């Protein structure tokens, strides 16, 4: 013609997605992405961080030497993994604030332990239990030294350990309760036991409990698990006149990035930075509705499933 | 959206346009034609792309933090550990619903604006030489060839030099 | 606002008006009249309708939580106890104040949207045949009667068959 | 005329309201909703949830079996309201107190189930004028007082979990006054209680001493708990002091909790409780109180929030 | 920019400007001149004044709180305080980045839209008698001396003095 | 001409700063302000609230009354400064829970003291110490009173105190000996026991006799217990032997009282809002300084710097 028409326009898809602005809840655009992770690996990625099964045991179980988590004694880890199924298979035990340990034990990454020369003078050592077998034969915690009567005597136990190292220690002891009279004057002299732990500035002191308690793998006694951190510069004292479950050395404290979960999903060579009960995860997304309890490089625990960012403009298509 | 271009006075996408985002179809002396405007398309791929980025720093590194489950029931200690995790996954959940309406707000009216600014553009080369047609088209009073048209989309195109023809063409007309 | 309708070229609202938001009133042949345009109205409403549910979900039911007041002294867990609570309430209620900002400056902005809108509706309908006065208002240099003016407001006017009427009128000038 | 004129507008209203924005401090709209419940029924509703009202007594003194709290025996709650005026009326402690009240709160009941425990070689049934039920001296209807029988005090007794259930166990000790009271109610000069099961225990100590006469009394009773899982078994060792349990009480995973009020209960309906009463539901933020239970707005500090629900407001000059 | 004013059709500022933030330069029968509007610079900085105390109330008071450093290692309890403090300050650091990102586009936005009204508020005035030169410039068809400009801004500027003069300039033309 | 020719147009500045929005990550705008404090003041300014410096006390040894503490004996406090190079001068001892006290007398900012009349029947008073030296002699805590066998006696010690005023605090102890030897010579009974009541609560706490470490010259310790009274209510103390007894109370109060540890020095100057670097400036919305405040505070966040727009976008010429 003697003419020309200029129109202007924008693109539009096949396959729009509806996403969510302030102005409505649901409005057509040509591209969008998923904010939140949803889908697991379903395993347990070993490669970024050093993964380390405990299988048949719990974290306590291993540092305190428990005879079928002898495999442990040298193990160190970014992530433990306890297990459903773990049991333990020594002398029956508490430890009254169970849960501190395994959260101090769990940071230090650990359960290398290093012997040392304590001189117990007077009693007789290595006491061993038919509640704990090593292989074939009655034994013990690997870490602890139960304490008896030798002849017929228990002196009142004074033993000394000084800390010359530049870390903390973590001394792990404890003491045991028998289940009669009869059965405290015959393991220790006197008719009644207690351990006193100290050092400069702290200090503790356990009375032991006569008493039957429920049958264990064939024993009513029962022992009770106790720490103390020794700084250095510090000194460990020992006084007992009865009763004592000795350490045998001590624990390395280390600063770190370790941590302990729980999770029965099998352990995979494969990569990713982020892990959780349900497995490992990708990182790529700023959010997750996997599980709320996660370790290492991971995105932000949400309620909502599903999240959508739009990335193009409105679609509008033919009418 | 805010500027009633996009789904506004412009009908509706084109679907054959896999050229770009925004762009040009014309009708002249020379047949019908399609071009993309590549600094209208880029200008918002560009707002768009690294968007979060700007809000949500880089997922970080945590390691032991407290326990979430539990197995014996304790009270005290462990009622204040389960309301720590509420508060925090209420708050971040929060947080999060807000940002996708933001960000997507955001993003609905940027693409709509950039539609808006590509036709006021070509509306303030043309002159009095066209005519608005409400339509998100221009109805030029002269002969313009392909080269002529291109001129348009360069933003090279001198209104003086075809300002003569324009006017006879306009104003043919009158009862 | 940022358009510049609302408080800004149309001086002032009409109390006058209870059938919409938005509208018209006109002078012609047969006198003074309103109409409300309803999709205007319902364009804004629907975006002010249910705002706040786009952002906060439905309130959720919470039980057993921790102990917030206290009437013994204790240290370490109770300043814990506290020290999460106060935490938690600081940070709801900087949510609270900024979300409230946020959505009124939407309301704002998108209210103005509409009303700027229509203008730019109404104005690429008319064409040549009409002249912006700054008013919000619009000089139709041509006889429309009521029927005329509901071409405009339903969007069935044709600027072609006035076109020659309003040349004559608008070009009647100039000395 | 020979042409026309057409404007475009927008309404007003007389009743303008002022709202903040990202912009200005103050600006007027025409339409605004308040998005902040500050305001309380004054009341706590009786309907939606089931509410115990505690009236005389504490939680912890109506699961002991405290004689004035009889009436709350068989009782269940969505929510037990504790009233400020209560009062105990039977003298004991309990270390970590808070944790036992947020326990039994948590289960939602304080109904009982007795067990045929049998104490071969003492005597049983122990009452004090310190408690009083009706007339007569008694005890804690939950717990039982266990002495000398003749000339002795032998006790190790077992109580297997064979249900599919956590059984809570509530004992205690008796701190006797002076040495003299010791041996006159439990033979030996130092007693002891071992509570244990198969993965736990806890033996406590009665310490003699003179403390402030309550009710006529100068000694006390300390209270303690165990959880005992479905295949374990509570196992209880004393050779003195023992308050021996008389049953258990069943632990429930439920929406049931506590809550500290003196506002009165009243025929009425609401999905929101609060130490001031029940409140509305319908608005997103609440400043009424921090401490709520059901389905509550999101407590915050400021008392008013107007949401814009319409333009800017302009009348005429 | 969302209008494609400032960096759009705007070319660049003016440094020369320092008795305001938007303004005028002119050239007529009497020189070039420059002036600032003051009435569009009191509106932009208006909205930019206390921008964060309608978000962020007056810093609060706090006093005894949690510990926060720790010199030997606890367990249980320290996991906790250290936990509630990561999860505090974690919150309040993505607080701080969404809102300066927030407020930030709120100010370009609106500084950019007072150049566009501005812009619009002198178009609406000059009517048939002036030219959109796509600089963001007019080009006025009728001599304007300084208080002719002067009444354009002030907006006291009557287009019907001048309509005549302005047609005898615009329509000389014709091929 | 026959025309004009009326441009519009915006300002700018010879030197902009950048900021980030929604839609860019760097973006020039002609005006900027910071909303991160990261600069410290190097001092705590003693100004605006009320600064005790600890100097070489910790607050538990100022309210114990540890010898080298006595200069705290009167004071009160908005802010209790700890420096990390105090250090404990008396009889050796543990506080189990030492963090809750810490934090309750903190709370209460004040380390002033009652004395009570409490009579000690059959007993010696003003035990003393080689550990513990008042300058030259040897002494003991001030706010405790050491009990010992008098002559060849240690009756059952049954003493009261009633709480008549509109609640009392009470720091008292037992005293671990180191042989039996010891544990009989000091308090005749082999076995100590020291029983602290009210209507409300109740605490025994038996001595556990033992070597320990030597600290300055001695292996006992002292264990130290708090109980708090209130109004209405009665104290009551039952002791056989081993007791270290109040001599009186602090008073409770509800406070703005905290306490901070922090090396640096106090210096003249004015501010609202204290960290463990010294004060900090006010105006700002977030701070980077630490995450221990007092006072007045802007939000601590993780980043350094946070840039406001406080002008358009500033484009140059060309
Ligand atoms: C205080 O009260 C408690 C609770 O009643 C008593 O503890 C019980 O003591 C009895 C008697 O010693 C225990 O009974 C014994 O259990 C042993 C282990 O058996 C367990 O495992 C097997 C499977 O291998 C199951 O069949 C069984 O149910 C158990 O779970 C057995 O070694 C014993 O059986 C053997 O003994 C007889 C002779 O006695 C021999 O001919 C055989 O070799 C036979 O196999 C016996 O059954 C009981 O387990 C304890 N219960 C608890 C809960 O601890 C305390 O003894 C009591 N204390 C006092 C009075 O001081
Ligand atoms: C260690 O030291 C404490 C403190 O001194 C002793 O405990 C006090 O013991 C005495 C008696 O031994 C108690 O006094 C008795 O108790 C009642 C006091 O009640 C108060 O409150 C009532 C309100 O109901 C008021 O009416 C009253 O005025 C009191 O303020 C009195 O009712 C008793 O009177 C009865 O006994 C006397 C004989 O003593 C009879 O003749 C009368 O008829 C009457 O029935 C009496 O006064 C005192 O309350 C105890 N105080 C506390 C805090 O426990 C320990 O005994 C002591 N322990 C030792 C040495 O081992
Ligand atoms: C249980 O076991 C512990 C550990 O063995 C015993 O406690 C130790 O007891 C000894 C002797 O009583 C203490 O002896 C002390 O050590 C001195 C060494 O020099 C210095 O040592 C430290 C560190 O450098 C300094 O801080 C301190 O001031 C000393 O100057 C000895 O020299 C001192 O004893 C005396 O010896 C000299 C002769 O060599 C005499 O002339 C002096 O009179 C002098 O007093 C000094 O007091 C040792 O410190 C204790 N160790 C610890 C860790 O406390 C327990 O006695 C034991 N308990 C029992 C068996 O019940
Ligand atoms: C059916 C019957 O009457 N059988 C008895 C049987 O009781 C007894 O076995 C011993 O019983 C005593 C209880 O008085 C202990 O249970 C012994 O347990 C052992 C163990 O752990 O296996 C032996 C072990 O050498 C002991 N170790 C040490 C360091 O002392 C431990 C230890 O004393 C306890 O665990 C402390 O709680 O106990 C168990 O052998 C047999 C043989 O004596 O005689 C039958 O008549
Ligand atoms: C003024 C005067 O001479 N009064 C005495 C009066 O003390 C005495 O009453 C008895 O006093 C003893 C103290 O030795 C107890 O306080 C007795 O109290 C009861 C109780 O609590 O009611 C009696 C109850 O039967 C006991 N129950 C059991 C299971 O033993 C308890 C119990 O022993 C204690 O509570 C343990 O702490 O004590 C109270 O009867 C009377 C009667 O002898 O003589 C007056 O002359
Ligand atoms: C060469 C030599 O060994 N000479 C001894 C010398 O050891 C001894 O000194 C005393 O040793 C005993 C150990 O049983 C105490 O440690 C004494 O310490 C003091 C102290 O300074 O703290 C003396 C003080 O007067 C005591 N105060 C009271 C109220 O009893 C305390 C207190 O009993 C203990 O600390 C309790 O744990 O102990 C220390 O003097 C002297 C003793 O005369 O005899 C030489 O022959
Ligand atoms: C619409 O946009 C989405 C993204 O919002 C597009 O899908 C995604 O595209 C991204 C980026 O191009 C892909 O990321 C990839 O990252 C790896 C690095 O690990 C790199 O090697 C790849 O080259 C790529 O950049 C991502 O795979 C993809 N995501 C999904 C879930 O498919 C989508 O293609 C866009 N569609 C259209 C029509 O534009
Ligand atoms: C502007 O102000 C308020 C809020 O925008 C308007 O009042 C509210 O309008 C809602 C509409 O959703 C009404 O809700 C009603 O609830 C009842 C049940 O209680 C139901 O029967 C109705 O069908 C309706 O859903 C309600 O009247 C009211 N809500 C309040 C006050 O909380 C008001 O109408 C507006 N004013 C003007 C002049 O437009
Ligand atoms: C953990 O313990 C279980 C059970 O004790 C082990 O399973 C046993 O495997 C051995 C063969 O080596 C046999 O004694 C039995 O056939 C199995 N017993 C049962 C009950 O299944 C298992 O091997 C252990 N796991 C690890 C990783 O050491
Ligand atoms: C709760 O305790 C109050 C106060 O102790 C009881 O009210 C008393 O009742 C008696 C009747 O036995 C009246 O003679 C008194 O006047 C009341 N005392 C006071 C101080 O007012 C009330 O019985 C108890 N509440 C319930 C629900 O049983
Ligand atoms: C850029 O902006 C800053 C911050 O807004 C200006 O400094 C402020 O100026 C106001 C206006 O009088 C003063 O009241 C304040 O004291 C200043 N604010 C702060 C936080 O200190 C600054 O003057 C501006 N700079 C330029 C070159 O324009
Ligand atoms: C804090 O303790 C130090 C060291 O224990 C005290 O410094 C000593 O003071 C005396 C005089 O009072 C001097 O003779 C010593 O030389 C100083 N010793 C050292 C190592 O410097 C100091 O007095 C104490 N501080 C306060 C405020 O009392
Ligand atoms: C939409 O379709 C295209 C073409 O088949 C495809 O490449 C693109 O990935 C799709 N968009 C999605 C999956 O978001
Ligand atoms: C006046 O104002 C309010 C807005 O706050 C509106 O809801 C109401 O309907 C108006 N009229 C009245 C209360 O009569």
């Amino acid at each position: 013609n003697n003419t020309a028409t200029l129109c202007l326009g924008h693109h539009a898809v096949a396959n729009g997605t509806l996403v969510k602005t302030m102005s409505d809840d649901q409005i057509e655009v040509t591209n969008a992405t998923e904010l939140v992770q949803s889908i697991s690996m379903g395993k347990i990625c070993n490669k970024s961080y050093r993964i380390l099964d405990g299988r048949n045991c719990t974290l306590i179980d291993a540092m305190l030497g428990d005879p079928h988590c002898d495999a442990f004694q040298y193990e160190s880890w970014d992530l433990f993994i306890e297990r459903s199924n773990a049991f333990s298979n020594c002398y029956p035990y508490d430890i009254p604030d169970y849960a501190s340990l395994r959260s101090i034990v769990a940071s230090s990454g650990t359960v290398e332990f290093t012997a040392e020369g304590f001189t117990w003078t007077g009693v007789t050592q290595n006491g061993r239990s038919g509640a704990c077998k090593r292989g074939s034969a009655d034994s013990f915690f690997s870490r602890l030294n139960w304490l008896t009567k030798s002849g017929s005597s228990y002196p009142t136990l004074n033993v000394t350990m000084p800390n010359n190292k530049n870390f903390d220690k973590l001394y792990i002891w404890g003491i045991h309760h028998p289940s009669s009279n009869q059965e405290q004057t015959k393991l220790y002299i006197q008719e009644s036991g207690r351990v006193t732990v100290s050092t400069k500035r702290s200090q503790q002191t356990i009375i032991p409990n006569i008493g039957s308690r429920p049958l264990v793998r064939g024993q009513s006694g029962r022992i009770s698990i106790y720490w103390t951190i020794v700084k250095p510069g510090d000194i460990l004292m020992i006084n007992s006149n009865g009763n004592l479950v000795a350490p045998r050395g001590y624990f390395k404290l280390n600063t770190g990035k370790s941590s302990v979960m729980r999770s029965d999903v099998p352990i995979d060579i494969c990569v990713s930075e982020c892990i959780t009960p349900n497995g490992s995860i990708s990182n790529d997304k700023p959010f997750q509705n996997v599980n709320k309890v996660t370790y290492g490089k991971c995105p932000k625990y949400i309620r909502q499933n599903t999240l959508k960012l739009a990335t193009g403009m409105r679609n509008v298509p033919e009418k | 959206g805010i500027f009633g271009a996009i789904a506004g006075f412009i009908e509706n996408g084109w679907e054959g346009m896999v050229d770009g985002w925004y762009g040009f179809r014309y009708q002249n002396s020379e047949g019908t034609g399609q071009a993309a405007d590549l600094k209208s398309t880029q200008a918002a791929i560009d707002q768009i792309n690294g968007k979060l980025n700007r809000v949500i720093e880089r997922t970080n590194e945590k390691f032991h933090q407290i326990e979430k489950e539990f197995s014996e029931v304790e009270g005290r200690i462990q009622d204040l550990e389960k309301y720590v995790e509420d508060t925090k996954i209420d708050l971040w959940s929060y947080n999060a619903e807000l940002l996708v309406a933001l960000e997507n707000q955001h993003t609905i009216d940027l693409t709509d604006a950039e539609m808006n600014k590509l036709f006021e553009k070509t509306r303030r080369q043309l002159r009095e030489n066209a005519e608005d047609m409400g339509d998100g088209c221009f109805k030029i009073y002269h002969k313009c060839d392909n080269a002529c048209i291109e001129s348009i989309r360069t933003g090279t195109y001198d209104h003086y030099i075809y300002r003569d023809e324009a006017l006879n063409n306009r104003f043919q007309s009158g009862r």
